[PDB]
């Protein structure tokens, strides 16, 4: 008798709900599971969704469970996660197109005239398939498989089919590996399965057969699909030294965009540090051989994804957080010194008598002398670059033209002002630190102006705008470009304490 | 501290797969309670008149101020067993929709 | 030789809500001072009873005054800015409604940015002198934070 | 053919709406009402007329919604969501029950009118326009009656605007004008197209109305002679009434 | 090439009871300013002990001064307005009894309207200066409802 909902609607919802618009600093996992198509990335907002999609036995549920149940000093949670697939072996072409719970065994009464159409190297049609029995979906899959086997075209000669129960979709897999493309098209015949079945209907994922690829190429392709994440890693078996070195080099090719986290054994640190000396953006973590992995390498990613940059005082430290679930690795002073000289991260125990407490200590990160070493600075630069880029693109998209005159310079400064104010609010910019003589010389060398060090000392930053002209490579023509330079005092976190006491 | 019986998006008892009623603990019970209280509207409660939200006398009807509706909604959100204080109230009123947004504070 | 000429200067004003993209000032009046300001007093002092001196820190604002030719586009833009009422719309916590930002470019190349402030007084209708012409409308701003960048 | 002068109210059964709506699609100014076949007529179609005649325009806060009024005498017609959706798509009015329980309460459902895209659809806007047109005409006739001559110069048209001023004061105190409304890009372009002046949408957003006066010359059809006429344009932000309430809640 | 002359300006004043239809102003004095206004100051500011800034809104009136040649009929009409008493005639709620509306036309075409206000102060008898010339009478108005109309 008419619903009060159509007049009044309250959504309610549990507390600690914070809508966010901007780049998400969320974890991304590269896996070798067969369920995930190669060219598509997926996201989840809860561990229950991950369980529904994958299942308890799969270790990805373990990773998601560990990832999600984290609380920072200010009460926050990652609230998101990303997944993508890496292919390490040549694969046959395949198709998949279902996500909604269409399968309630409606194949009954559809036995007459099944006219599904497959499009590939040669157009071919499928004979009528009996489905009125509809005993079980696996039986249906076997029936369609046999009907496909009745064909002689070699990629469909040894074709297979599969049904998953957690997620509802049908998969077709060809025979030949590494080459070939398949497609499916609906027909004018109303008595068809392709319309009712997932594929050939609206959003359907299609896969092209292709050889195995190096991991760096896989992550590059994943970024090309979408780059809204941070601090990716590789799941499953440990990678080889050469592959890790290549991935680190590729990450260093991007100029301070993501964080590469790996897990390695204690005895293996000597090899990696020599290989991956420099090449900033890579984090090394110590893994315990005796016990279970406990997924130590996720810690920096969880810490990074937990923080938010809209609220004041966002800058955090990585030196003292406690993870009760994880397992202790090192307990000796000399061992800690050796690992520190090798520039690694770990969890060190102290006391263990009466009480017991350990924390993920080293917030340091491997890299060259020029680039930032500590991690909080790295994260702050990531956020800052994202914000500046977004502001500049907004300026270009709103104003009709930006003249190459002083007024254009004024417009650019006016647009950049709010981002700088927010940065000062967060804590990425800091004020009051003293400047050494060599630092003063460095600053005066970078920017031609003297006395800028006074403003970077007091206010915390210094910016300039300059426009010039240039010629591009693709076309012989010339355009006008704008050059800006930004210098600021990096944020810092308390790490060590000095004290003194005298009685008079 | 309080507790209640879980209900679905429509205000009916929702049963799990096993077939057992669930007694929700705090926090979530606060959410369900505050939603139900905000949906109550005045004059329906026998044995207690003048409790609820005066929709037809303060919102739907033409008004002079709109402050009185804010007072009524603020009172309705209160009187819950665990609600302590109200942090925000918005009352957007854009176009045809009468926007309302609120965040509450609980001991637990 | 020091060139202290003011010809060729420009002003850009950005408002949080009324003028999200901002406009530019170019027509500056003639009879009245184009840009004017009051002195800044961020320090104070007090005397001790022994004859000494003590100096402390004080909070001080910054006031700016601009004047334009009546009837120009800049005049009506500033009139809209003045007539905008702070009662309407909303704001982020601790931000002040309509945080107006001003950027001024000197002819040589130096410039300055001012933020955290708003317009606070101006004319409403035109004034006519006995000579038969119209006065140059003058408006006054206030700002909380500023900066300096005098290199180009 | 008349322009915002009256309201045409009719009664019909829901079986007849499917064909009648197509015939009278557009043609703003008419109201469609649903009549019950089983019971007595009870004169359902008089409700918009009663509501319109009840209100007065002299006192402030006059504009009122039409979709929440209870008529105990009348009889209930529809009690389902699907039929309500069909009737709404057919642009009809009715008294629908939402309780059907220990206490009973229904109300006139929608205050919409059939008409073209350009013309106003809600009833309250229609009534406000009627009153505004009447007041403007009365003021202008008083101007002509009480003045010996209205010169075709700046001063005369300033006199005209001054005479109109009290009517707009009464209107803005009444509730037919609205201030603080948001403006979309398409609406801003439409306003700038209607009147040659840019930056009038600022005036419409702030005060709620914008007016202009202009006098020109023309010749009438009845006689070959020429005459002077005044053209004025008025743009205002229409009033609104609450229809749907949407809310949210967060525990913290 | 911007014209700011005040030649050809005309003003029409209409009252509620004294002049239900109203009159016109065309004879403006020479030695005094024909029309002038004080500064509209509708915003304020306060300092916090932290050192920040806070801005708010406060009520602000609007004052206008008009001067005419002594002995003209317009002076007589303004004298009638000045001499009329509020306590006289009838009253009806919330109108500031005998509300006066002013409409001014600029030579270019710009127009403005002011309402919710009344005459405030003026002269009673003419004055003679040492040169033997009657001074130009001046009158002051106040307005509460600035209608922000500046159409071209």
């Amino acid at each position: 008798m008419i619903s009060q909902s159509r007049y009044i609607r309250i959504i309610s919802g549990v507390g600690a709900a914070a809508p966010v618009a901007g780049r998400k600093l969320i974890l991304r996992v590269m896996t070798t599971n067969n369920v995930i198509p190669p060219g598509i990335v997926i996201e989840f907002d809860n561990a229950n969704a991950v369980l529904s999609y994958f299942g308890a036995q799969s270790e990805e549920y373990q990773r998601a469970a560990a990832y999600f149940k984290f609380i920072s000093k200010s009460v926050n949670s990652p609230s998101s996660i990303s997944f993508a697939r890496w292919v390490n072996t040549a694969i046959a072409p395949m198709v998949v197109g279902d996500n909604l719970p269409k399968t309630i065994a409606d194949f009954a009464g559809f036995s007459a005239g099944v006219l599904t159409i497959m499009v590939g190297a040669a157009e071919q049609n499928i004979t009528a398939i009996d489905t009125s029995a509809a005993t079980s979906m696996d039986n249906v899959a076997s029936i369609i498989q046999t009907e496909i086997r009745k064909n002689a075209d070699p990629q469909l000669a040894q074709a297979t089919v599969t049904w998953n129960q957690n997620t509802n979709q049908f998969t077709l897999v060809g025979a030949t590996i590494g080459t070939g493309v398949l497609a499916v098209a609906k027909s004018a015949d109303p008595q068809d399965m392709s319309t009712a079945l997932g594929w050939s209907t609206s959003n359907v994922v299609n896969v092209a057969g292709q050889s195995a690829d190096l991991p760096d190429a896989a992550v590059a392709k994943s970024t090309n699909v979408s780059n809204n994440f941070g601090s990716f890693l590789f799941a499953g078996a440990p990678l080889d030294n050469d592959q890790i070195k290549a991935v680190s080099a590729w990450n260093a090719a991007q100029n301070n965009q993501f964080i590469y986290t790996v897990a390695t054994s204690l005895a293996n640190l000597g090899t990696l540090f020599t290989l991956v000396n420099g090449n900033a953006g890579t984090a090394l973590n110590v893994l315990s051989a005796t016990a279970a992995n406990d997924f130590v390498e996720q810690c920096p990613s969880e810490i990074l994804a937990a923080t938010n940059y809209d609220e004041p005082g966002a800058s955090q430290n990585y030196m003292y957080y406690q993870f009760p679930g994880r397992n202790i690795t090192v307990s000796d002073d000399t061992v800690a010194n050796t690992v520190d000289k090798s520039r690694g991260n770990y969890i060190g125990v102290t006391q263990a008598n009466g009480q017991q407490l350990a924390f993920y200590q080293r917030g340091i990160l491997c890299g060259g002398p020029t680039d930032a070493v500590d991690m909080n600075v790295y994260a702050n630069e990531i956020w800052l670059k994202s914000a500046i880029a977004q502001a500049l693109l907004d300026l270009f998209l709103n104003v009709n033209a930006v003249p190459a005159s002083s007024t254009g310079e004024a417009m650019t400064l006016a647009v950049l002002q709010p981002v700088l104010d927010k940065a000062t609010a967060n804590g990425t910019f800091t004020y009051g630190k003293e400047i050494s003589a060599v630092q003063q010389q460095y600053i005066t060398q970078v920017t031609g102006d003297r006395r800028a060090w006074r403003q970077v000392q007091t206010l915390g930053y210094w910016i300039n705008i300059t426009f010039s002209s240039y010629t591009n490579s693709n076309t012989g023509l010339t355009e006008w470009k704008a050059n800006y330079t930004l210098i600021y005092s990096k944020g810092d976190a308390i790490r060590f304490v000095e004290g003194s006491d005298v009685m008079i | 501290s309080t507790s209640t019986i879980r209900t679905g998006t429509n205000n009916d008892i929702l049963l799990d797969d096993n077939g057992n009623m669930v007694i929700l603990r705090d926090v979530e019970a606060c959410a369900q309670d505050v939603r139900a209280a905000m949906l109550m509207r005045t004059g329906e409660n026998i044995f207690d008149v003048n409790s609820g939200v005066g929709y037809f006398e303060y919102i739907f009807s033409p008004q002079k101020s709109y402050d009185d509706a804010r007072k009524s909604i603020a009172d309705a959100i209160l009187s819950s067993p665990d609600v302590t204080g109200i942090e925000q109230l918005d009352i957007d009123i854009t176009g045809e929709v009468f926007g309302v947004d609120a965040k509450v504070i609980t001991i637990h | 030789m020091i060139n202290v000429s003011g010809f060729g200067t420009g002003i850009v004003i950005v408002s949080a809500s009324s003028f999200p993209m901002g406009f530019s000032l170019s027509k500056f009046a003639d009879d009245e001072s184009p840009i004017s300001s009051k002195e800044l007093e961020p320090f104070g002092y007090e005397m001790l009873y022994d004859g000494g001196l003590f100096a402390f820190d004080k909070a001080a604002p910054l006031e700016v005054s601009v004047s334009v030719i009546a009837g120009s586009e800049d005049d009506i833009n500033l009139r809209i800015l003045l007539n905008s009422k702070k009662g309407s719309f909303r704001f982020l916590p601790g931000i002040i409604p309509d945080m107006t930002t001003l950027v001024a470019t000197l002819p040589d190349g130096g410039r300055t940015v001012l933020s955290n402030g708003t317009i606070l007084k101006g004319p409403a209708i035109d004034t006519i002198q006995n000579t038969g012409r119209r006065k140059g409308n003058t408006y006054t701003f206030v700002f909380g934070s500023y900066l300096g960048a005098q290199t180009a």
